[PDB]
């Protein structure tokens, strides 16, 4: 009674039959604003089920090769659903995540991934090489919505911190012998009670092969990983105009 | 005792004890802090809660 | 007026923050329990799942046959309290005669505490972090020498005016805090709050502090909090004059009543910029040293 | 306790929380004063007060 | 004179063996009961692990 | 009276009469140290101790 999981929220449901158990990130549920933590008088709408529901993002695909892969957040889905219509009319978000990742292999593949939760996931640049330029990542790679970015240099996670370490953040680690999902509930993590989603990321969910994935030939080459996600406990406030960026 | 209560930690669960000369709270040492842990929510941050003779996966 | 079935038995407006865990009393080391040897089946202490996330319950109580130990070794030097009340230097400040930096008796030095790695990596081990603080200020010659001479250190907090120069019309502290000092007596030393407009500072901001589009032009603004800009430090020789005294300010920090949330992997690499997590992909470290071979030490 | 009173707020409604080492009331330290506002006394300054939701002019 | 918990708890000296068994009295053979069908799932009694 | 126990002598018979102004008692005075002897200890260290009158070898 651990390793199957029903996960439903909304119009949507996840089942799965070689799950290891869902992680709650930093032994928190996600909640809404108190009266006491809250600054702005304004009401704010809280749609319980067009935008509390998951989300399929897009594949990607682990070769033998692959290095690993970033996904910001709520970047994600600012151009997706109902979600990303209230974070363009709204300028004030809150939002807690339940993050699903899965990656279906048998029993005949091998390979690990650690699917971790950074909060403020600051992209660093190889200066060059040298390190004489105080070069700066563009947009397309520090905000790359929901077809990700690769990471260039994984051992230091693109910012100088080494993957070893990050552990002490949320995780799980997918082990094609014994599952093949990762599930990972995020609470609303910032100084603010609120703030807006197109301008500021609350944190990154990084998916890094530990080991490499490795199969004899006349198995299946093409060996997939989807992202899949839920808002949860969504807030929203401070109504204008609709801007994308 | 008429001092304004205004350091970074009015409003937190911990108490210390501290000295101070002035009306500004932030001012006063650094104190003696309470000793207590939660390394189940770094460490064990799961829904649920298995046993150390319990095989996890069954 | 609550009557559908849909909105009284709702979960919304749940403002309580449900928590799994719940904070204990650790003052001293766990003791250590006699244990013996177990022959049975059905209970592996041992067999993990790191699949999980989780970390390992075990003990070894569990895993050898074990004496009791009655630990009488304290967790208070761990604390925040005693790890970050100790001041480093976080900014040097000069004040030559003559050169290029700041040859016309005052300096002005934006407040950020990111420019040597000591201090730097030890606060970046954390996301954020709300404390007072406690500034000392060591002035003295390039060669050591104290020397008798009056300066006058100036908070400028944003918005206010910037000094332009020595004679400046801002230096006469009317609401702005400043401090007068001589070289020959100690250290000034003052006590600071918690002065952000957020619940607490953030070393990292994943994200843009302007709205609009985002070009190669103004990309320099990819990780700046405004929440962090606590403002300007400024510093002159007090004076309608040029002194003949050069000096140079060291500024020396320790934080008080420190809370912190949600640590991060420490930094192996160099550091090359202030406010920036860059690196030299060329020259990329290991954030160990190395073997020749896994089988020989 | 034995002292002049002869600060500039002695004969005040307010009352304050100072420190002295001197004989001298003007010598002890600024303190912490009351937290009492008179608002009405600049923005509504009528003879005949009115309320929010009533129109002023019938 | 016994005063550390590593030999107070301890279960060296214990002479009286412990076994898992108990002779009782069989002076006759087995009576066999009347049994009866069954048709139910769980419960497996032909399959053994040698 | 809030002050770490953490001077060499806490866990020890002797108690002592010390000044202290910080929260870290290894700071504080040596004080005054209580009067005890142990010289038999050192001096006559025998498991069958004998008297002045007796000749010790019977
Ligand atoms: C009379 C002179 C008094 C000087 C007082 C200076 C006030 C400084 C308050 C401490 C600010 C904390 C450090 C600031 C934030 C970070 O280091 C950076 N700005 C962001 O990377």
């Amino acid at each position: 009674s651990d390793r199957v999981a029903q996960l439903t929220i909304g119009n949507s449901t996840i089942t799965t039959q070689e799950a290891a158990n869902i992680i709650v990130g930093y032994g928190e549920w996600p909640s809404y604003c108190s009266d006491d933590d809250a600054t702005a008088v304004d009401k704010p709408t809280r749609p319980d089920v067009s935008v509390n529901r998951f989300y399929t993002l897009d594949t990607k695909l682990w070769e033998k090769s692959s290095k690993g892969w970033y996904w910001k957040f709520p970047d994600v889905l600012t151009e997706t659903g109902v979600f990303g219509q209230n974070a363009q009319f709204h300028y004030l978000y809150r939002s807690g995540f339940c993050i699903h990742v899965q990656c279906n292999a048998s029993k005949f593949h091998q390979g690990a991934l650690l699917v971790a939760i950074l909060p403020e996931y600051v992209i660093g640049t190889v200066a060059g090489g040298t390190g004489t330029e105080d070069s700066h990542p563009p947009y397309k790679q520090t905000q790359p919505g929901a077809d990700g970015f690769e990471l260039q240099h994984p051992y230091v996670l693109d910012a100088g911190i080494p993957i070893s370490q990050l552990t002490v953040c949320h995780h799980q680690r997918i082990n094609l012998r014994t599952n093949n999902c990762a599930t990972i509930i995020v609470p609303y993590m910032n100084t603010l009670p609120f703030d807006s989603a197109l301008n500021h990321c609350n944190f990154g969910l990084l998916v890094v092969p530990i080991s490499p994935l490795d199969f004899d030939q006349g198995a299946t080459p093409v060996i997939p990983i989807t992202i899949t996600l839920a808002p949860m406990c969504s807030e929203f406030a401070g109504l204008r105009q609709a801007v994308t960026q | 005792s008429h001092e304004n209560s205004n350091s970074a930690t009015e409003g937190s669960t911990i108490n210390y004890t501290t000295i101070n000369y002035y009306k500004d709270s932030y001012a006063a040492t650094a104190g003696k802090q309470s000793l207590k842990q939660d390394p189940d929510k770094f460490a064990n941050p799961v829904k649920d809660i298995f046993t150390e003779m319990a095989a996890p996966l069954k | 007026g609550d009557r559908v079935a849909d909105v009284i038995e709702s979960s919304i407006g749940d403002s309580v923050s449900r928590a799994l865990t719940q904070a204990l009393p650790a003052p001293t080391g766990q003791n250590t329990q006699v244990s013996s040897h177990r022959l049975d089946t059905g209970e592996v202490p041992a067999l993990q799942a790191a699949e999980i996330g989780a970390s390992s319950n075990t003990s070894d109580e569990s895993m050898i046959e074990t004496r009791c130990v009655l630990n009488s070794h304290s967790t208070a030097e761990t604390t925040l309290d005693s790890f970050f009340s100790r001041a480093g230097l976080v900014g040097e400040i000069d004040l030559p005669l003559e050169g290029t930096t700041n040859p016309n008796g005052y300096a002005n030095w934006d407040i950020d505490i990111t420019g040597y790695a000591q201090m730097r990596r030890k606060v970046e081990l954390f996301t954020y972090m709300r404390f007072d603080a406690e500034f000392t200020f060591v002035a003295c010659t390039p060669t050591g020498q104290v020397v008798p001479q009056l300066l006058q250190y100036m908070f400028v907090p944003p918005g206010a005016p910037k000094p332009e120069s020595r004679e400046s019309l801002a230096w006469q502290t009317a609401t702005n805090p400043s401090v007068f000092v001589k070289l020959t007596d100690p250290p000034a030393q003052v006590s600071v709050p918690f002065m952000s407009p957020a619940s607490a500072y953030q070393w990292f901001y994943d994200g843009y502090p302007t709205f609009g589009e985002h070009k190669q032009e103004k990309d320099l603004e990819y990780g700046a909090c405004p929440n962090n800009m606590m403002g300007t430090f400024s510093v002159r020789t007090v004076g309608s004059s040029k002194s003949k005294y050069p000096l140079v300010v060291r500024i020396y920090m320790r934080m008080k009543h420190v809370r912190a949330w949600i640590p991060r992997p420490m930094r192996n690499q160099n550091y090359l910029f202030k406010a920036n997590p860059n690196y030299a992909g060329n020259s990329i470290k290991p954030t160990g040293t190395s073997r020749s071979a896994i089988t020989t030490l």
